[PDB]
């Protein structure tokens, strides 16, 4: 199973957001696992995607991997 | 390619005049980054219309795919860049291209609530019955995300 941000965003239908993570050196779901709505806003993720990405991160926390 | 790396950065940053100068000086229009994005992917995702135009005029591949099956059209359709969608379609973008999760441009316009893009995609032959890997149509996704204007246009299409 792929822990890349690129796979995570693909699954969420948010691949258009990838370059906002890449420019900050963010490549794995474990780097962003503790990100708030505010952290995502600070990446300049378009507002329309923030809730979906945040719920994806929450879903990852909810696995208790 | 050094000019190719420069072109990807200029396309990312939305610096049209810089893109034009790099293309005039022989930059590879189809340069790729580590994820398989071209300057056209970057300009479509970040909403740089004049750069999309310049890149297409200087021989950009309108159907270039990254390492997860994304073409530029679904990236523009997702963020709601209607002008970019129409320019890509006019340059021969595959309206029903599917990514690794089987999502089409219609799926992603329906997902992120872009009504006028859905309408433009329908006019260009978007497939209302196309199923993604979860078995869902654009209509099903428009329900899931509450995009009510899109539910009304796709209902029993």
């Amino acid at each position: 199973t792929d822990c890349s941000i690129v796979s995570f965003l693909a699954r969420l239908g948010c691949s258009s957001c990838l370059d906002y993570f890449t420019t900050q050196g963010l490549t794995t779901i474990y780097q962003i696992e503790h990100y708030s709505m505010d952290d995502l806003a600070s990446l300049k993720i378009p507002e329309q995607f923030r809730h979906a990405i945040w719920k994806g991160i929450l879903d990852h926390r909810q696995l208790h991997e | 390619s050094d000019l190719g790396k420069k072109l990807l950065e200029a396309a990312r940053a939305g610096q049209d005049d810089e893109v034009r100068i790099l293309m005039a000086n022989g930059a590879d229009v189809n340069a790729q980054d580590q994820y398989g994005w071209t300057p056209l992917h970057l300009a479509a995702a970040r909403g740089h219309l004049e750069i999309v135009e310049v890149l297409l005029k200087t021989g950009a591949d309108v159907n270039a795919v990254d390492k997860h099956g994304n073409t530029p059209l679904p990236l523009a359709a997702s963020v709601g860049h209607l002008e970019i969608v129409e320019v890509l379609l006019k340059a021969g973008a595959d309206v029903n291209a599917q990514d690794q999760f089987g999502r089409t441009p219609l799926h992603l316009a329906a997902m992120w609530g872009h009504l006028e893009i859905v309408e433009v995609l329908l006019k260009h032959g978007a497939d209302v019955n196309a199923q993604d890997k979860f078995g869902k149509t654009a209509f099903d996704i428009s329900i899931d995300n509450g995009n009510e204007d899109i539910v009304e246009v796709l209902q029993k299409a």
